[PDB]
């Protein structure tokens, strides 16, 4: 598995907010080791039976959490993320949607310099089935297994999860890198983790229109990934220069079409699949 | 969000960047009165629409009489301009920009976007002004020069000079160019822009740099902290259904096709459109049901999807989300009756109570098929529009 | 450069930071008229001088009558205030700040400096307001809290909240504190400050944060791009010889002693003072001859050094620089005659023509010894003030 | 030797200005491999028989210089330094005095992230006697040798140079780290280079009031420096809270006195000397 496991201790920033509350209950029910949360102004109270801290540093000192999940509204995210980096958190999962691109631009530079790992933003999070769930993905369609999944999209990932569970393959870890233009982690970062994780035997890469992460990931896969990779790109029928829901799902300057991505992946030897319903079939093939 | 050229030029002026003297006009009378306010003709008159290619479409003309300005204004105001960047229905022209004619010596290009590959704001300059920059990029790469704003330092003068010298500018043009670079880079960061494009950035016969056109795109996610930009939004420039959807927490984008798609998830929405396309279908729209599939939200979704007369069937693909499949099915059923959905609806449900929700659809008696799986749902909606 | 408290408070006001209503006054009449402009007394009246410790020195008083304000103003204007932070001659009081009395509930400390060890702008907060912060640092370290501005991101609200919570603030005081932090951090960066000190940052009985005092230091190297700050300089607050020296490209700092030091190089200047001290001497000043040791510049140096009546000898230690030793010797000789230097001058020259320059000194017949080496030069100037 | 040698190729930013011209002639006369200069607006001309470039990248492409010496007025330094870092220059010697502290604050972060070495600003530069001279120090008092010198001050360094030449010891390399509060390189950075340089047998550390670089250098020396170190701190008689010439020569908050520095060095085992005239004697002792 990668990123998280049964031992990962997690705090939640925006813990007392609606989504923070709701998804923390879900994580708790899954067995995730939520050890507390942060909500400026509510330090010293308890919520979902866990302590609430005014700051992430108080949270970290009190609990030893190394991972933080963020459900803080976009206007305060940069602040939240930087606070977590500064408090020593090593893994940040930012669920938040709508973070200004320029904010992520700066945060991404910080994350890299500080050696902090961030999944997101605008992503569903991470789940190592059986051991840990951080985010919003449903843990009821997952099955401990051997397929590693990386995706720029929540819902599509779920399809792939359903198929890899239905085929008995199961998932080592699911990572939703999010739909924003500048994510904390991209395909290549996650691909390298799956390649180096004994438990992951095959990888499902789910991309979509916009940017060139998939193309770069392709070149990377060709040269540094030996495990089989099945890929699927959404947006073959998407118009150019139009945001398709995800802030990052936009074909800018005619570059980053689904076809170009499919093509680049095929060239690198990735098993692409034109229909998202055939991801399970394609895995069976290469396994 | 996109700004009009006249708005980009007001912004440029606020930042000391140079642009032609001009006036945005909403009536022929204002347009003709701009003539004397500008001075001696001739005058450039320009339809204000967000799309580019206004020139090739007849929306930009140099005239030399107040009578011609007025005629142009009478001709375009309240009318729609179609360019190769709009759909065949075009964008309404509610403003005509009347500005001073400029004596062009050379046309350059200066622009910036957030480059996702380097994760930096990247400025790009070229001597190839007046051309679509993409073309120049394909054919003459070596003629495009770029610099990445360093997040740690902000834009630096040397970057401006680098581009200026690569464009072979010299003398005061180098300082002018640098100034424009620093200002535009400053605007990019301060106004949370996603895009800047000065095409053409003109060297005048008199020897000065001037922004002849201006295309600015704001980062929609930053509007909460860009009040001025927030007010500049012009909804008329877009399909009104987009804003309707948005106010209902739905992401909608119309397409050519006839199979409406209602999906929860942007990626799943696009994938669903693709699977419909793969099975001989033609997707009519992208509709990401972003909010909880409530009865009301789903009703809105249908109202919006079906406001397009070409739609002959609607494919609903819901996978998970906050609402249980059976409550989503009640929502679909309710929406179908209330919106008076007159088309076949095919539904694919996954998650809690998928089959009870399917049973609910089957038992409503409404023309709603509960499909078994994605491929099946695709084939069925495709089949459903055969010969319609 | 230092700003007056009233100037720090105007700056704070410009940045929406809170400070008591007040008026800087240059006459007793303005000071008394401030009373009614402020409102109901009592009123705080404060001598405006750059140095701290004005309170202990009697320069800050709370009065309750217009008559008392005027008397205080008549008492201090045009007079000099001596505090433990000024030399025994004090600083002229040309402004009296008359402000509203504040109902103090608690005194805090908030301040910032560039920390050279971490190479960051560091903000520091403490519940120990009204004390010299250094004392608190020595004795109660655990009560000082700090945050470093990250150059990549600028000040962040969480840093403000961190300090606020460590001070045990709660409720609206946390937002107020955060606001003050963000503003002060912003001023620090935008105005190229070297120092900020709000001591005390007060929580009022009414429950609000207010800056009761304000000490700001600007980075002198950034004044070229801080026009407003440039105008705020108050030369009267410093030894006028410093500005005289500076305008002559000389770095001068007066000391207690009686052996004037004229050296080229700050480090050599300090080292020279030290070697004189080591050999039983008492250095009268630090004078770094920063510019080329020209005849005129050296003359100025002497004029400046000898404007202090305690100087009984001048040690000139020149090592290298742009001018040759012989031309420096001609400069010293010329300066000695022209300034009518009436004291023995000991010179140590090193570099091109050191001995020809020494010969030149010896042959002028002026009372100028050309020493052989630093230790020798030290002993000789020391000897030269024996019994004078 | 450290930093520079006979092979170091150098360009000069501000090359056509007074000081840039003057000191470049001096460097050229010394045999330093000046290969060109940069002055925006004068590219394509030649000066001191070398090419002048409009930008540092043009300069680097044309000459392969890896070192740049900067004689650009303070208001444009940050720009100059960042331009050099960005053009790939690996060693920057900034002579310029008066650079805003906040500018150096940012530049220092850049330098460290980019792995670029900067000596300065407000320093006399670097000289490996016999091989290379970049800066303003006079090469006529130097002698190829075994003593490494680091100093926050120009003139004092010259004294130490005179003494180590007069005692026949000679200098491996002289490094004037400058008198600013935030220099590009501090004592510890240079100390580590001298410790690891076979040719340097003894080190002379020259500091002064302000900051805590000397104290940190002391702790560093104790634990990581084996070569003998002779130190001298100027400013025992300097008042507190007053700039003594150098922007960085100021005792802020009562910390950073010459005595505290002397004391810290003695504790770490450095051979301190109270009179600057005895540096040569102290070296003879430990050599
Ligand atoms: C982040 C997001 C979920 C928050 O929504 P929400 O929970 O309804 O918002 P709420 O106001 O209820 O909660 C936000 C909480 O953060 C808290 N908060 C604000 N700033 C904070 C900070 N710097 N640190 C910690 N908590 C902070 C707020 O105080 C609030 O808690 P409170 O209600 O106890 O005061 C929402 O804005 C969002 O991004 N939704 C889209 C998520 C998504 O679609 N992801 C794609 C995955 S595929
Ligand atoms: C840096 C400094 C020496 C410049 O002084 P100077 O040479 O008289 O100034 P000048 O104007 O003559 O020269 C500056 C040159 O830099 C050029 N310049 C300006 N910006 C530039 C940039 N970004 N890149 C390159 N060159 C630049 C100027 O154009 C000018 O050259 P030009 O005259 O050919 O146009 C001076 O400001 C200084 O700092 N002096 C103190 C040095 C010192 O005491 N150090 C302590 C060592 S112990």
């Amino acid at each position: 598995s990668i990123l998280i496991d049964k031992n990962t201790k997690v705090i939640c920033q925006g813990f007392t907010g609606s989504q923070g509350t709701f998804h923390s209950e879900q994580a708790i029910a899954y067995g995730t080791k939520m050890v507390g949360g942060v909500t400026p102004g509510k330090g010293g109270t308890t919520h979902l039976g866990l302590p609430v801290f005014n700051t992430v540093r108080e949270a970290v000192a009190a609990t030893g959490a190394t991972a933080s999940v963020i459900y803080v509204p976009a206007p305060f995210c940069k602040d939240s993320i930087l606070e977590a980096i500064d408090a020593g958190i090593k893994l940040i999962i930012t669920i938040t949607e709508g973070i200004p691109t320029l904010d992520m631009l700066t945060v991404k530079v910080k994350l890299d310099e500080a050696g902090v790992r961030m999944i997101g933003p605008n992503c569903p999070g991470v789940i190592t089935p059986g051991e840990c769930k951080i985010g919003i993905q449903p843990g009821h369609i997952h099955k401990p297994g051997k397929v590693g999944i990386v995706s720029r999209s929540g819902t599509l990932t779920y399809e792939a999860v359903k198929q890899t569970t239905d085929y008995g393959f199961g998932q080592s870890t699911c990572v939703g890198i999010g739909g924003d233009p500048i994510p904390g982690s991209n395909f290549i970062d996650i691909l390298e983790m799956f390649e180096k994780d004994p438990q992951t035997e095959a990888i499902v890469m789910i991309g979509e229109i916009g940017g060139s992460a998939e193309e770069e990931a392709a070149a990377y896969i060709k040269e540094h990934v030996t495990k089989p990779v099945v890929g699927y790109i959404a947006g073959v029928t998407a118009p150019k220069g139009k945001r398709m829901g995800h802030a990052g799902a936009i074909i800018a300057g005619g570059k980053g079409t689904a076809d170009e991505k499919f093509a680049a992946l095929e060239a690198a030897g990735v098993k692409t699949v034109r229909s998202l319903a055939d991801i399970g079939e394609a895995l069976k093939t290469v396994l | 969000m996109n700004l009009h050229e006249y708005q980009a030029k007001q912004l440029f002026a606020r930042y000391g960047l140079p642009a032609p003297v001009g006036y945005a006009c909403t009536t022929p009378r204002e347009a003709e009165e701009a003539a004397s306010k500008i001075g001696a003709g001739p005058w450039v008159v320009k339809c204000q629409v967000h799309a580019g290619g206004r020139g090739k479409a007849g929306g930009v003309k140099v005239v030399n009489s107040k009578e011609d300005i007025r005629a142009f204004a009478e001709n375009w105001l309240g009318k729609r301009l179609v360019t190769y960047q709009t759909d065949a229905n075009g964008q309404p022209v509610n403003q005509i920009l009347v500005e001073a004619a400029t004596d062009i010596a050379k046309e350059l290009y200066l622009g910036a976007v957030v480059d996702r590959s380097s994760r930096r704001v990247v400025f790009m300059a070229s001597t190839e002004g007046g051309v679509e920059i993409e073309k120049v990029a394909e054919e003459t790469p070596h003629l495009i020069h770029k610099v990445a704003l360093d997040p740690l330092t902000g834009p630096m003068p040397y970057q401006g000079r680098e581009l200026a010298f690569k464009l072979g500018l010299e003398g005061k043009l180098v300082q002018q160019f640098t100034k424009i670079f620093m200002g535009l880079a400053t605007i990019f960061l301060e106004r949370d822009l996603a895009l800047i494009e000065i095409n053409p950035l003109v060297i005048t016969k008199q020897g000065d740099l001037i922004c002849l056109d201006g295309k600015l795109g704001a980062d929609g996610n930053a509007l909460f902290r860009q009040p001025d930009l927030r007010e500049m939004r012009d909804q008329s420039q877009e399909d009104p259904r987009e804003a309707q959807a948005a106010q209902w927490e739905l992401n909608y984008v119309a397409l050519d096709g006839n199979i409406g798609c209602m999906v929860n998830g942007a990626g799943l929405a696009m994938g669903t459109m693709d699977i419909v396309k793969l099975h001989g279908g033609e997707p009519a729209n992208f509709l990401d049901v972003g909010g909880g599939a409530t009865k009301e939200r789903v009703t809105e979704a249908f109202k919006i999807i079906l406001s397009d007369d070409k739609v002959k069937a609607v494919l609903v693909n819901i996978f998970g989300g906050i609402v249980r499949c059976d409550l989503i099915a009640d929502g679909i059923i309710g929406a179908v009756a209330e919106v008076g959905v007159n088309v076949p609806v095919v539904v694919r449900l996954e998650g809690n109570n998928a089959e009870l929700g399917a049973k609910k659809l089957a038992d409503s008696g409404l023309n709603i098929i509960a499909a078994k799986g994605l491929t099946d749902a695709a084939q069925q909606v495709v089949a459903a529009v055969e010969g319609k």
